[PDB]
């Protein structure tokens, strides 16, 4: 159920390993890739933060897991605010 | 094996008309090919964006016919007469704008008419703009290429009547130059109560996205409004204002709206030759009525007001 | 009086207003509008630079339009069908099915922005542009039509986009792609500056230079008078083009330009160049298809794409290259499988053809040359069989149409292949492949016509199986040598014992 | 290629381009009246002339009208302005073809 | 057993479906491709036909058939001369 | 007397002859020569222009290391250890890790030539170059040795390359690909052209102008006496190039300078970037690394490839852009990583740096500068662990370095992704993800770093786990900030109650 | 976890060494990162093309041994030092040439010798330029750098041998204008018989491309044949023609023939610690004797010969 | 970027560079010497010093040895030149570095 991606935060610089679990929701996800970037190089602010493909236009629902998205291991995503 | 055919006196597709094809048929009929595939409309990854735009507000509306490119404008307008019709209407009504100006029409209406024209006619720019987005977007989801013309006519007229009152508003505030005209729009539209009604109604119909929902409650609802609550109403003023331009002007934009009530009326007839579109209509009708209404009323009170 | 356009145009304009009842994004969707997240007020700014108004439009074009409409009328009896080097019918055959209901097509594009834009001049500018394309294909299925009743190749010029025949796939993937398939900004970037300003010029005004040298005036006079049309419409994306790179958005602006301009060339490349070098008879031919890409593309085009701000792209090194060379292998595949097209295309190799060709393009007789003259001994010899095919041509999974490269002594080929979600993609250039994977979501799960092929969606398998499927009616309509192999006779006979 | 490409794209040539009929030598006139010190170059090819100038080219509505010899509106020029190079400015008076930049 | 591919014939001015067998010898793959060619737009020549995967520098043996040589279906092959 | 070389010159070179006992191609097999079956004959029009012969040789390479070696004795107690500031020694530490056995491993590019190359001068010229690249090694190892007994870090410039350390594999990958691992002609392009009349230049003439500002002169006068052995064996390059071109081989040769090239920058921004802008004091930076770019790379090395026949690279204007940003973000990486590098990071964001990032590269702040805040809040809060990372970074699988992108108010990051026999790959740009695709059977089953901490070869899967992996032998050797975070009280002071 | 350690007054991998590292040591050992990793000698693809070739010809090589790192050249050559000691030999030839012409050494050699020269001496460029490319073979396969480095400085030393060469050859043709000195060479390498043998044996050693093989053929087997067979030889008949200055040149060029003897003698020292190697040495050796044995005794039938 | 950069490659500067030491002043001074009607530029970022002109530039083994003022051989100019700008030919008597195109 360890789940691989590599995620890129908004406002940072960098892509980072992050590893998640099959049967995390995306609020989920965001939360475990937040912690290696927001009041490391990114400053905290408010709002929802969601996760998408890279590059992708279309986010993801709060809800959906990992499991659910279609997502395979070391695939590339954005976690960014609504 | 592959046979040996004789040339057909016209396309394969009206081959088999009985009459000899009009220009109207030859130019209009069947040409839109993204009806050909159900599931790519478009020639591309059948779960494009636009191919999924397309299979969900054409391909899966309510309104059905197995035929709808069978269906025929009355009048049967194509580009060529459309512009003939087109220039002898506009240059009426351009040599209007010329007498009128010459024998200085603006200068003799009723005292404070500049006012009412401020607040219940320079405005329109907006509303016709959003008469004019709607149609297109209607053009570019009806499921006929017949169809689409229309909206295509109808798109052009509803610029049409923008340019109309956007020279007008300008040509007035020559003569009252300190009555808002040409500056004080946007503002109206946006915070006047009398434009508010017709603003909420035009921003929900044109996030109708269905191709059905957004012809019925366009040109059954909110055209047919326009028609009865605005620009008769705004006759009856003019000429208790002693102003003889907007009376004339109004009779040449109804005659573009009436055609668009025809060519509507006919796609309706169309649309019922299946039993189902019925309900489907009356429901889409019944559903954006109210809006309409209090649009109207809204308007009709600030024309009414002081 | 009247008063001046200039004193009442930005009222007409004046059209932008702030939601109150919906959203913003609800109202202009970024997948169909491609703002770019840039708000409302900073499109306001957007100033089409070729404006025209409702009474001037109408006026106007009526007058356009007469002037077309009687020169077809005057020349109805001139004998163009039964005068002309059947090398030019088939030109005009292809023109007609390649472009009439592309151009009707085009009036989504327009519709497009004349809803989704938010810019007020845009969408202005994009209800005559909705109009203008109206125009454009009713005139390119007027015009043909009466030669229905002489040639069925001629219904095609309806049929082309209602069939699965491969060069109608192409036009439609293409303009599937660049026109109907993308929101109202992309459009305007894609359609409008890359296309209408670009390629058109050159089946629109080349073709009409070597049509008029032709004689063909009906003809010349209809398509330089629609190019008066594109030429107003088409400056709806300089304005878009600029707000974009003023907001930030160069890379992505510089993107869509670079990927429209190299899906239009192969396309072009297949249509027109054929077209300029091949069918046109020789005395007709006003210049070569590369001089013409010279003063239109090069020294007009992408002169102008430098003076709005835009880089060249980044394949213009690849892209002179492919000018030199790949019209010349487009041409030998649609006369090799002339079977499959709606018209019958000019092999365009006699000697004195030859001698023109090494002129235009030194080294040709020694790469194209060495098969056509396996080609040009065989037909002297009655060895038909080896003029025809019996197996499928390779297709790109972009442009759809077949992978290509230089024949002969320099013999150099490439195809560019890409896995993708389990699938194996094969492209006719680097660029082709490029342009695939800066959207795969666009392609990914579309077929190209041999894919479809294998996969068993054209039945039966045969030759005559998929020119069913590709919605061939008789004989007559299934291309053939344009001059049924007539020009042998300008070839040095293949002597025999007497 | 290389050499003969850029020297193409390294142009600053602007100007209409006009379909054959009656507006090809009033323009060609026209062009060189309106811009007295500019060499005028004009490229045939029968179906279309292709006029230009350095940096920037003029058609007035009035120099026009003198040289087509009838009464004239500028908007009217679409009916036989089949393309242009440059960037274009028109009103009710001329019609102006341009550059930005130097290449 | 059908196994297409697409081939690149030497001097040849396009890539072309070739459907051959997965049994066959790369001398009979050759053969199945050159009938698209030599003598249509290739004129014959003495010497030895060879396989390589498209671009290549490595030939295929002879002797192996296309099962052996771990080509995929739909892969490209040029069909080259020694 | 002596006759002079012009006179005998010739009789050197005269060593091509036609084999008889073996064939042609079994002396020179393509897999190691690269001669793309140009044959022998046509090799021997090979021409350097930078020549010399054994006596001057040795002669004069005497000279040169005995002016190197003497000023290194005699400045031993100039205390630059423990005088410089650390930004400096770290730039010592970096250098002679990043490049002294990659020097040695030149000797093999060089070897492959003087054996494989089909051109009688390149092989005699190569066989200098092995001698010179013996030299570059020699002394590479030489010169940093004295300092193994003050800092475990300077074991590195012996140990660097024997080891899996992340930047180390970024060397060799970079090495192996276009010096050991290619065929002759291949090197002859890509190493000699393409890097060492190209970047080179920057890390040992650039960085020989930072380091006599810094009063580093053993240093400087080391780099610089170097770079005139390059300047010479270099010129291999330029007449391969040449014969290339006049035998049909230009896309051949456009391909392999392109790739090498951009190989080339992403190794060097990496390297000198971080260097120029941050590591070597404010006061001794003679320029911004990217106005030595201009003068170098640009102004330098371009111009001499386009008077070489050659075009500029595809990606001119993605590589423009990388210069203005990538380097930027490779600090910053390196630095937030430093743990994992051999030298110490100096992070260079002192108020006056940053006046100076702004004035090198406008909008710096609103960019970078974002990230720096948030760091230099948590230094001057003393919040520590928000200065040391807790995951890896995702790597490029063509670089080795890290997949970055821009920060702060324009955010802007992408990833090029690519499917490969059923494996995912991910690429820092478009060009690294080409030339992977320009040669996959190189390339594609290495594992970057990342990929093999995925795969369990990296155990224990740990920080420490993958600093062990990485040759790691004690607290010292791993990179720490260069001045401890004193740079922190040059920053406004975070005020606490009293 | 992690240690704080202290500084190594050298390399760790030397750190070890009981003695002070010497200049050799510490620029020379243990440098072919290329050697750890036995299935990825470079880090590229474990099966890149030159990846395959260094697991085929470098890492199979029949002749093994568990630390050939710790090879020494038993002259300890640097860089450095080579140039020291060549510029000495190199000024020192030099100077005779200069001398030698200032005497007009050519002019007094016995009758005859410049077509003995022409067709035995001067075609030598071509061997001498198959010992340079055969020695840069061998340094770029050997597994270890100390043996690389012996083979770099050989392969500077036969492209020294080249350069006297060449530089003879066309001095002598200032003389001696009507020999073919200088124009003839490829031809003669290429047809005499008395050259054929030695172009066969290099030819064929060329192809060589394991290391050990391309070792012990190039070092074991032809340069000891060229200094017994060749080199003194000449020596011999220069004496006999009153030819004073080819011995003193032949003298030098020994000196380096000697030291390519001395660090392969050491070589195959170091290999005989495994006993596996003797029969693996020696079956290479006696493969290659017969080749060897045939050109030199070609080659000394010609120079016999009138 | 654009401008700046496209600015930077259109230029025929060739020339030596010279590392820090004995010969930067005789080889500036050999440069304005021996390339009279040239004007040479230099660039002195202390490690090395840019030495150009437009096109082509000389050096002569003559005119550096006096400079110098010391026996100086060509050959031995490559202690000191640790890069060029141009294309290269030397020879006994002299160094000229040169373009061939004009940008
Ligand atoms: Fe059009
Ligand atoms: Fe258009
Ligand atoms: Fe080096
Ligand atoms: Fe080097």
């Amino acid at each position: 159920s360890a789940f691989p991606v590599h995620a890129a935060f908004e406002k940072d610089f960098l892509v980072q390993l992050v590893v998640v679990d099959l049967n995390d929701s995306m609020d989920q996800v965001a939360e475990k890739v937040a912690y290696h970037c927001v009041n490391r190089r990114v400053a905290p602010r408010e709002g929802v933060m969601r996760v998408r493909k890279h590059r992708s236009t279309e986010l993801f629902p709060r809800d959906m897991t990992i499991a659910e998205s279609g997502l395979n291991p070391t695939e590339v995503i954005d976690v960014v605010f609504e | 094996s592959f046979e040996s055919k004789k040339p057909m006196r016209t396309w394969s597709h009206l081959a088999e008309m009985r009459k000899k094809p009009s220009e109207y048929d030859i130019v209009s009929r069947k040409l839109h090919y993204s009806t050909n595939n159900p599931d790519s409309p478009w020639e591309l990854s059948p779960d494009s964006p636009m191919n999924l735009w397309y299979k969900q507000y054409r391909n899966a509306s309510p309104l059905k016919h197995d035929n709808w490119d069978a269906f025929t404008d009355p009048d049967q307008l194509v580009y060529r007469t459309y512009n003939l019709m087109q220039d002898g209407q506009e240059s009426y009504v351009q040599s209007l704008f010329d007498q009128f100006n010459e024998r200085e029409h603006d200068q003799m209406v009723r005292e404070g008419w500049e006012h009412t024209m401020a607040r219940c006619y320079s405005p329109l720019r907006y509303l016709f703009h959003c008469l004019q987005m709607s149609s297109a977007y209607v053009q570019q989801m009806a499921p006929a290429s017949t169809i689409s013309n229309c909206c295509i006519l109808q798109t052009a007229d509803s610029l049409r009547w923008l340019t109309h009152t956007a020279y007008r508003t300008h040509e007035l505030s020559l003569t009252y130059p300190d009555a808002g005209l040409g500056e004080h729009e946007r503002e109206l539209w946006e915070k006047e109560p009398g434009w508010q009604g017709l603003r909420e109604l035009m921003e929900k119909q044109l996030t109708a996205f269905d191709w059905g929902e957004a012809f019925v409650s366009l040109n059954l609802v909110v055209k047919p409004m326009i028609v009865e609550s605005i620009f008769k109403p705004l006759q009856q003023q003019a000429w208790e204002n002693n102003d003889t331009l907007l009376p004339l002007l109004i009779d040449s934009q109804l005659k573009d709206a009436e055609r668009h009530s025809r060519w509507s009326k006919a796609l309706v007839k169309h649309a019922l030759e299946n039993p189902d579109n019925h309900a489907v209509i009356e429901g889409w009708i019944e559903k954006w009525r109210p809006l309409a209404d209090r649009a109207a009323e809204a308007y009709l009170s600030m024309l009414s007001s002081d | 009086a009247m008063h001046p356009r200039k004193d009442w145009y930005e009222l007409t304009r004046a059209t932008n207003w702030t939601p109150s009842y919906v959203t913003e994004e609800q109202l202009f969707p970024e997948r169909m509008s491609g703002h770019m997240g840039i708000p409302l007020e900073k499109w306001e700014s957007y100033d089409e630079p070729y404006k025209t108004s409702y009474p001037e439009y109408v006026s106007i074009q009526r007058e356009k339009d007469a002037g077309a409409y009687s020169v077809k009328a005057a020349l109805e009896r001139a004998k163009i069908y039964e005068n002309s080097d059947p090398g030019w019918i088939s030109t005009l055959k292809s023109h007609y099915g390649a472009i009439a209901v592309g151009e009707y097509a085009a009036v989504t594009g327009e519709g497009r922005m004349a809803r989704f834009s938010k810019a007020p001049g845009n969408r202005n500018m994009a209800t005559f542009g909705m109009m203008d394309e109206l125009r454009h294909g009713q005139l390119q299925l007027f015009f043909p039509h009466e030669y229905c009743k002489k040639d069925r190749q001629f219904d095609w010029a309806w049929r082309a986009y209602h069939s699965n025949e491969w060069a109608a796939i192409a036009a439609k993937h293409f303009f599937d792609d660049i026109i109907t398939g993308r929101d109202a900004i992309s459009v305007a970037i894609m359609l409008t500056f890359s296309f209408e300003t670009g390629f058109t010029n050159m089946q629109f005004l080349g073709l009409a230079a070597d049509a008029a040298e032709a004689g063909d005036y009906t003809f010349a006079n209809l398509i330089s008078s629609i190019q008066t049309d594109e030429s107003r419409h088409a400056q709806q994306g300089g304005p878009a083009l600029q707000l974009l790179i003023e907001n930030g958005k160069r890379e992505e602006a510089q993107k869509k330009v670079d990927m429209a301009i190299w899906r239009a060339w192969r396309l072009f490349a297949v249509l027109t160049g054929p077209v300029m070098d091949y069918y046109t008879p020789l005395e007709d031919r006003s210049q070569s298809f590369k001089e013409f890409m010279y003063e239109w593309i090069i020294g007009q085009f992408e002169r102008s794409l430098i003076d709005l701000g835009l880089d060249k792209p980044w394949y213009w090194d690849l892209f002179l290259k492919d000018i030199d060379e790949l019209h010349h292998s487009y041409h030998m595949g649609v006369w090799y499988w002339r079977t499959t097209a709606w018209w019958n295309p000019a092999a365009g190799v006699t000697p004195e053809e030859r001698d023109w060709l090494e002129e235009k393009y030194p080294g040709w007789n020694k790469r194209w040359g060495r098969c056509w003259d396996v080609i040009t001994e065989n037909v002297l010899n009655d060895r038909m069989d080896l003029v025809s095919p019996e197996t499928l041509p390779s297709v790109c999974n972009m442009s759809q149409i077949p992978l290509v490269g230089v024949p002969g002594d320099d013999w150099n080929i490439e195809v560019f292949s890409l896995e993708h979600n389990g699938r194996l993609y094969h492209f006719g250039s680097e660029v082709d492949r490029w342009v695939f994977q800066q959207d795969p979501v666009q392609y990914q799960n579309h077929m190209n016509i041999v894919d479809r092929f294998l996969a068993g969606q054209i039945q039966p398998m045969t030759l005559e199986g998929a020119l069913k499927y590709m919605g061939f009616q008789s004989i007559e309509e299934m291309g053939k040598d344009a001059h049924d192999f007539a020009w042998a006779d300008k070839c040095k006979p293949a002597m025999k014992k007497s | 290629m290389s050499t003969l490409a850029d020297q193409a794209l390294h142009n600053n040539n602007v100007g209409p381009i006009i379909r054959a009929g009656d507006l090809v030598e009033p323009v060609i006139e026209t062009a060189e009246i309106d811009n007295p010190g500019k060499e005028i170059t004009v490229e045939d090819r029968r179906a279309y002339v292709r006029i230009a100038a350095e940096g920037e080219l003029i058609l007035t509505r009035k120099t026009l009208e003198e040289q087509l010899g009838r009464p004239f509106n500028m908007q009217e020029l679409e009916i036989n302005l089949a393309s242009f190079a440059g960037q274009i400015q028109a009103d009710e008076d001329q019609i102006r073809f341009y550059f930005d930049k130097t290449m």
